[PDB]
């Protein structure tokens, strides 16, 4: 609703221009006049304070003991039903007091203990589904950290982060920005690195689901996460919403899923419409990560649900120096390994097997009480991880 | 009060200056050979702002601020040589040293005479020179002055070519967005004789460039905004913004034509001498400027029918132009 701060954020002198002068000096003779203007009408009418006489009234209208109740429906204004403490409901009146304008059908009110109505409603708590899903901030790993994947960079900051920061480029040209962003390689590539990139320098509430989660135990209780997910997005403003593995919804079999398959689906068909329906949109932007793009119904990436396909190719040998330099960047080394050696142990190497070897190295530095890692350690290293 | 480092520098070059005091008598002629040869060779060091804090300046700032209280005054005798360099130290401890409220008892001492040729001194630096502390001044004094005693000598009318100089090369001197900078100063002072004020600033400026002046009318529309409570600035505010958008400048007049409105749209003396002035301009956004001010419309045809040759058509352009092409065209 309304900003208790920026009354007038016009900073477009921004410099000595007189203009700023003019509208400051505006509010200082209103100000005045309001001063004498209100003291003066409360000495000959002192019939309501405004400061202690307004709230003291209404406490007394209102009940010592507040109740606490649940809307369930908005009869004719000044009347509504609120469904009782435990089980009744109350055909109640609804006083004045209350802005009338938070009364959603279902929050919350509060009631007199005797003669029941609507005396307030309450701020709803924060339900636990969104702070499940609520990431504060990247821990570590910026965005020149991620090293190598330098081409498939440039796609998800030019869909998820470039019309946040920049819009005039889909302003001027009368092109809205590519919806969503797919990302699919080999088990190990950044995807999730790219993925938690861009959660560092965004300014939107990031939130991430797993495939796995979507799959639940009760029937019903499927495509209706998926409503609650897209629910809290919108309620967030602008919202990048991150789903991983979702070849986790077809792809892996459950006990607990009541129905199979078929239960299954539902739930994406649940997830297509909330993509692209004929409900309105607003700034929501999907990215989806997965390692096998080829098992997944060809509608969820269909173009308009999800616009861009970006493929993460394993490392590339110029690319995999690079990524021992960055994972090795803070360690003592004893100038007696040398990375190039290394970059050619397997013949493909995801990149998450490099980070391995080069944390595996520690803990076998560890064991020595040695903070310098040798040739044998990553040798052993090389040996422990990427072979048994 | 402490160096370091570069100690040295400091120590040997200082003795001279601090000797000024014990130098006035029995070395008549060894101050004056010093002074001409360090002039040329202090500017090199000084247009360069490769140190974030000036050693130099700070030294003197102690003793200058009572020292030249009582020591300006002490003289009061006008010599040629004297005066160019007394000047040379008043301006660099300004912005500094003097407080804000300090203006009220400096008429007297920048008034009587001037910094020599201190524009080009004014024109390397950009906003932080002297830009800053000049305007402000005369914002108070002057305003006082014209309560009661308007009647003064003629030092009041001598700044009046002071103010024309500066427009004249602020506006070039970057090109950047602190060419709308200029119009602050002037509005201040001046207040009732504004028409005046203006008309030289704009004579200048306009011809030196031609598209650069279109920007500056942006500022005078949000100006009027904050106007005046007394009835007194409704109509001299408005006649400035004519003449600089006259064949003085470009020949579009599309602007001009809509500034005459503001007087209350006095039609009777703002344009009606004004449509024939051109005689060329029928196809251009002339017809069309005219469109938009339904408050003289029904005398246009008293004067433009009686003509029969100003216009190839006189008759029919008239009956088409009221709602002919107005509802048959959209329908
Ligand atoms: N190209 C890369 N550049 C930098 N780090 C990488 C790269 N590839 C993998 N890593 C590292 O691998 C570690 C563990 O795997 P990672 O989180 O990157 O997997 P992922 O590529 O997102 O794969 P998946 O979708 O299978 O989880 C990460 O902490 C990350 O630093
Ligand atoms: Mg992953």
């Amino acid at each position: 609703g309304p900003d208790a701060a920026s009354k007038l954020p016009l900073v477009t002198p921004h410099t000595q221009c007189r203009l700023k002068l003019l509208k400051l000096e505006r509010i200082k003779d209103y100000l005045l006049m309001e001063e004498e203007f209100i003291r003066n009408q409360e000495q000959m009418k002192p019939l309501e304070e405004k400061q202690e006489e307004e709230r003291s009234k209404v406490d007394d209208l209102r009940g010592t003991p507040m109740s606490v109740g649940t809307l369930e429906e908005i009869i004719d204004d000044n009347h509504a039903i609120v469904s009782t403490s435990v089980g009744s409901e109350h055909y109640v009146s609804i006083l004045s007091f209350v802005d009338k304008d938070l009364l959603e059908p279902g929050c919350s009110v509060l009631l007199n203990h005797k003669v029941h109505a609507v005396i307030g409603v309450l701020m709803d708590d924060t339900d636990p589904l969104v702070t499940v899903m609520k990431v504060e901030k990247a821990p570590q790993e910026t965005y020149a950290d991620i090293g190598g994947l330098d081409n498939q960079i440039q796609e998800i900051k030019e869909s998820v982060e470039l019309p946040l920061t920049h819009p005039e480029y889909y302003e001027e040209m009368g092109i809205k920005p590519p919806k969503g962003v797919i990302l699919y390689g080999p088990p190990g590539t950044g995807k999730t690195l790219l993925a938690k990139a861009v959660a560092n320098q965004t300014s939107a509430t990031f939130l991430r689901v797993v495939g796995s989660e979507l799959i639940q135990k009760y029937l019903g209780d499927g495509p209706k996460l998926v409503r609650e997910l897209f629910r809290v997005a919108e309620e967030h403003a602008p919202s990048i919403v991150f789903i991983d593995e979702i070849d986790a919804i077809g792809t892996k079999r459950y006990d607990s899923n009541s129905g199979g398959e078929r239960e299954i689906q539902r739930t994406m068909l649940e997830l297509l419409n909330q993509l692209d329906g004929f409900d309105s949109r607003g700034d929501v932007k999907v990215i989806m990560a997965t390692n096998r793009i080829e098992t997944l119904d060809p509608a969820l990436i269909r173009p308009g649900r999800i616009d861009r396909k970006i493929e993460f190719p394993l490392p590339d040998e110029k690319t995999k120096k690079r990524i021992f330099q960055i994972h090795t960047s803070r360690m003592t080394l004893a100038d007696d390994v040398t990375l190039d050696d290394l970059i050619m142990a397997k013949d493909d190497l995801s990149g998450a097997d490099i980070k391995a070897i080069c944390t595996e190295a520690g803990l076998m530095a560890l064991r020595e009480r040695r903070m310098k890692v040798t040739n044998e350690d990553f040798k052993k290293s090389k040996e422990n991880v990427l072979y048994k | 009060m402490e160096e370091g480092g570069r100690d040295k520098a400091p120590v040997q070059p200082q003795q001279s200056p601090a000797a000024a005091p014990g130098g006035t008598d029995e070395k008549p002629s060894g101050k004056e050979r010093r002074d001409a040869g360090d002039k040329d060779k202090e500017q090199e060091l000084s247009e360069e702002d490769k140190q974030l804090q000036d050693e130099l300046e700070m030294l003197v700032e102690r003793l200058g601020e009572k020292d030249t209280s009582l020591y300006r005054p002490a003289l009061e005798e006008l010599r040629r040589q004297i005066r160019s360099s007394t000047t040379s130290m008043t301006s660099v401890p300004k912005p500094l040293k003097f407080l804000r409220p300090h203006y009220g008892k400096l008429k007297e001492i920048y008034e009587n005479m001037a910094p020599g040729e201190n524009k080009r001194f004014a024109a390397d630096i950009i906003s932080v020179l002297a830009m800053t502390m000049s305007g402000e001044r005369e914002c108070l004094k002057y305003r006082l002055v014209g309560s009661q005693e308007e009647l003064a000598s003629w030092g009041h009318e001598y700044v009046r070519h002071l103010a024309g100089e500066v427009a004249k090369e602020w506006q070039e001197l970057d090109d950047a967005e602190k060419v709308q900078r200029e119009p602050l100063l002037t509005l201040v002072k001046e207040i009732v004789p504004y028409n005046m004020a203006h008309n030289a600033e704009h004579e200048a400026c306009d011809l030196l460039m031609e598209i650069e002046q279109v920007d500056m009318l942006e500022k005078d529309i949000d100006e009027n905004a904050y106007a005046k409570v007394c009835l007194y600035l409704t109509s001299c505010v408005n006649y400035v913004p004519e003449p600089e958008n006259s064949a003085l400048l470009r020949c579009a007049l599309g602007v001009f034509r809509k500034f005459s409105r503001f007087p209350e749209a006095l039609r009777l003396a703002l344009m009606l001498n004004d449509m024939e002035l051109v005689e060329d301009i029928f196809t251009s956004c002339k017809d069309v400027v005219v469109q938009k001010q339904m408050a003289f419309m029904l005398g246009r045809h008293g004067v433009f029918l009686e003509l029969s040759e100003d216009v190839e058509e006189y008759e029919d352009l008239t009956e088409i132009m009221s709602n002919v092409q107005l509802n048959s065209n959209f329908l």
